[PDB]
Order: C-alpha cells, then structure tokens, then sequence
C-alpha cells in the first residue's frame, strides 16, 4: 500500500 | 509492572542505550516501566516513549499488510486456496499489533492525559491517542466506526487546544495536524478535508517562520514538507 | 513445544509467510517447531531455519556491538561514571543472544546432526554448529578457550565432509570455508590461516567453474566474491 | 567494528 507521511519514524 | 524493581531514572538511561542498540521492544518497556512509576514525563521522556512504540508498531503494520496482501490474493478469483494458514497468521500479527496499540492506550489513560495540564503535554499525548486509534482504525473490520470516532475525537480536542495555545509553526501543532489529515484521507474517507487541513497548516506556518531561529525553522520547515510532500499526491 | 499442535506443512507456510512479512522471530519459532517434529529437513527447509537465526542473531549481535562499544568508552580514563546501566543493559543483550544461539546448538545436537548423512546436509548444520559457537565465542570471556574448539572443530569436521564429497564449487562448501576463514582471522586469531584457506578455496572454484551451468556459475561466484571482499580488505 | 563477510543475510 502507498503510505503516506504521518509524523516521526516508520 | 516487569519494570517496578528498576530506578525511574535507570528505565530512561536504557530506553536511551537501547535507541542507539536498534531495541525498540526493549525501549518501549522501558518507557513503559519508566511512565508507570507514576511521575510526569519531561519533553525528552515523551519523545522517547513515542519513538519506542512508533517503531515497534511500525513493523507490525508493516508485516500486517504484507499478510493482508498475500491474503487476499488468496481470495481472488483463481486462486488454490492454501488452507486457514495466511488468515490464522495475519491474524496472530494483528492480535499483536492491537495489543501494543492497547498498551499504549492503556499509559495515555492511565495516567499520562489526566496529569497533562501544559499545551506541548497534553496535545502530544492526544495527538498519540489519536495515532494509536488510527492504527487500529487501519485493521478494524468490525466494530471499526467507533475506533475511528475515538481517533477523530482525539484528534480534534488536540487540534483545539494547539489552535489556541501553540503558534502555528510548533513542530508538535504541525506533526498533530499532519497525522489528522491522513486520518481524514484514508481512515474517515475525507479527501476534501484532508487536503483542506494541510494546506492551511502548512500557509499558516509560513507566514509565522519569519519569527523562528535558526534551529527552530529546521524544525518547522522539516514538517512543513511532509504536509507538501502529501499536497503533492493528493492534488 | 509451544508449536506442537500446529501441523510440520503448516509451521513451514508460516515460515515462509514471516520470511516475507520480515518477522523473523516468528519465522525462527515456526522453523523450531518444524524440526522439533523430528523428520529430517529438506535443503529448502534446512535454509529457511538459517535464514530465520541469522536474523534473529544478526540483531542482537548489532546491538551488543553498540552497547560493548558504550561500555569501553565508560571505561575509559577520564569518563564519568553513569553506573552499572550500560553494563548491565549490555549483559541482558548478551544473555538473550547466549541462548538464541544456545537454542540452535540445542536442535543440532538434538537430532539434526545425528540423522544428517548425506553431504550436503551434514556440512550444512556442522557449518552451522561452528557459526553459533562462533557468535558465542565473540561474546566470551571466561571460559572462550571450549567455546572455540567447538567452533574449531565442528567447522573442521564439515571441512573434511566437504572436500570429500563435495565439488570446489559447492555453494555449501564455499560458504562453510568463508565462514571457516573469518573464524581464524578474528576468532583464533590465524589471520595467515585465514588468508591461505580463502585464497586456496577461491583458487580451486575458480578452475572448476567450467563444468557449472549458468545458474550454478552464478551461485558460486557470488560466494567466491565473499572471499575475494575478505581477502581484500586482508591483504 | 569492521564485519568481515560470512554466509548468508546480516
Ligand atoms: N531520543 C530521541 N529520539 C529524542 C530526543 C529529543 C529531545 C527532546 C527534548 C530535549 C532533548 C532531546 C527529541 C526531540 C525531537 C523529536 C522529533 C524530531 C526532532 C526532535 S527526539
Ligand atoms: N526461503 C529462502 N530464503 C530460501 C529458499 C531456498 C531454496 C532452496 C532449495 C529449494 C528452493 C528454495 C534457498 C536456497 C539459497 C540459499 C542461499 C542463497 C541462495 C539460494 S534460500
Ligand atoms: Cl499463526
Ligand atoms: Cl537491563
Ligand atoms: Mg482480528
Ligand atoms: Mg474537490
Ligand atoms: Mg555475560
Ligand atoms: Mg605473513
């Protein structure tokens, strides 16, 4: 899935 | 509490080792322990309580789509149906998923929030419950309306508080507004919103920056791009 | 054996699925409930157990890299003393690394080895044997003089295996001299050892390349780079 | 530290 930038790391 | 024997103080110098060791389950029940002693969190110790669970539920979620994926080509039409063992393992790892969602949920309220009396506490911890909802909200197929009812509700009472307390470059007002908006667009289905929300956002901080340092302008403009990196996909 | 109830094809699924979900923990527990079901392992299932350890082991060998080289510093003259955190933090990684290993070693010994009679599979797990008590020998102390030998003499045992029934292009057999090599350089401290056993096995691959298909070519000569990397960086 | 290469994923 295409994920957007949400705050912080991943 | 795993955690009681051990120094506050011990809980948030290993918290600090394991980020650098790459142990983010470590750092998370390190954090855990540290926030169970029952005192406030400084800046500092809420920045390394969300990093800690960030992580650990960032490679859940990251698993649970892979599994979510792989099961439901399973179940196109064509397929040869392996048998219950996709399903029963997409299923362990949203077990856990949720649980560390539940974990976290459980410190917000018990008792992090009630005691959260300043603007950069307690809009942190509400923009987190809304996070952690909206985790939920993304593997929910069930009872999933009231999740994200609870996520928006988070959300919302973070950004009221942030609107009238925090000026409009605040890296912790930018990142809450960034997270709601992708809520908006994905979980409650509000593209028009979403969109609406991060364009203000993102032309209400650019015209406060001129009052910013240095420092303080990396920090603001380093969100401020997320908010435009998302515009861009969007529009 | 928490996955006794689960079935042998099933906990292999699984692993396969955690394998492409990066959830190698699960993919290590799914493959020790495998072999606890006391068939031999095929070459497809053989690898999928080393994947999952060398994963799971490779993170904690990071981690205590990071916190050993935390700890020396403390330990410097002139430090100030945070007290018996990094120590002790450092410790707990090394003791959950300890048993991750002594867990492999466990389903070695009980009963890999002994039901193993064909080459390409007893090279594989005494290969495996010299691995593990090789990450226990870079974590040693005290008694690291056994620990060594083991590793010594199980990678000897598998070299013996290997250049009996194996050809100089096995991907096996050029796995286990790679691994053989790094032991004397940094293990037993053999680095002329180290170099003459790298040179000598890319030298006798590299003139039975020819009698390789494509694709065998291609497996091979990834392995022989390995030591080539090595004996560059050696010499 | 230097890692030197051995078999298999890091
Ligand atoms: N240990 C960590 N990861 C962090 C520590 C701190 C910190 C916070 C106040 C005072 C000292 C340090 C962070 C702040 C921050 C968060 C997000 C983006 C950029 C900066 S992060
Ligand atoms: N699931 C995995 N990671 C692997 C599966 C297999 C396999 C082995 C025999 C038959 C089918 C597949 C591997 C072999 C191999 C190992 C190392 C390097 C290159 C190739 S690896
Ligand atoms: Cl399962
Ligand atoms: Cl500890
Ligand atoms: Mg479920
Ligand atoms: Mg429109
Ligand atoms: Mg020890
Ligand atoms: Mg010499």
């Amino acid at each position: 899935k295409l994920m957007f930038k949400t705050e912080g790391p991943d | 509490g795993a955690m009681g024997s051990m120094e506050r103080a011990s809980l948030i110098q290993k918290a600090k080792l394991a980020e650098q060791a790459e142990r983010y389950e470590d750092m998370a029940a390190f954090m855990k322990g540290a926030v169970e002693k029952g005192e406030e969190l400084s800046c500092e110790e809420r920045n390394l309580l969300s990093v800690a669970y960030k992580n650990v539920v960032g490679g859940q979620r990251a698993a649970w789509r892979v599994l979510s994926s792989i099961e439901q080509k399973s179940n196109e039409e064509g397929s040869e149906e392996k048998g219950p063992e996709v399903r029963e393992y997409r299923e362990k790892v949203e077990t856990e998923l949720q649980g560390v969602c539940d974990t976290v949920l459980g410190l917000l309220d018990s008792h992090l929030i009630k005691e959260a009396g300043d603007a950069e506490s307690r809009v942190f911890y509400l923009k987190m419950k809304g996070d952690y909802y909206r985790y939920l909200a993304e593997v929910a197929t069930g009872d999933k309306k009231r999740i994200i009812d609870s996520a928006r509700s988070a959300y919302q009472e973070a950004m009221d508080i942030s609107k009238k307390e925090m000026p409009p470059t605040n890296p912790i007002r930018l990142g809450l507004a960034l997270n709601f908006s992708v809520f908006h667009y994905e979980i409650a289905n509000s593209p028009e919103e979403a969109i609406s929300l991060a364009k203000t956002t993102f032309d209400e901080a650019m015209a406060d920056l001129h009052t910013l340092s240095e420092d303080s302008y990396k920090d603001s403009t380093l969100i401020m791009q997320l908010l435009r990196d998302n515009l861009t996909l969007w529009t």
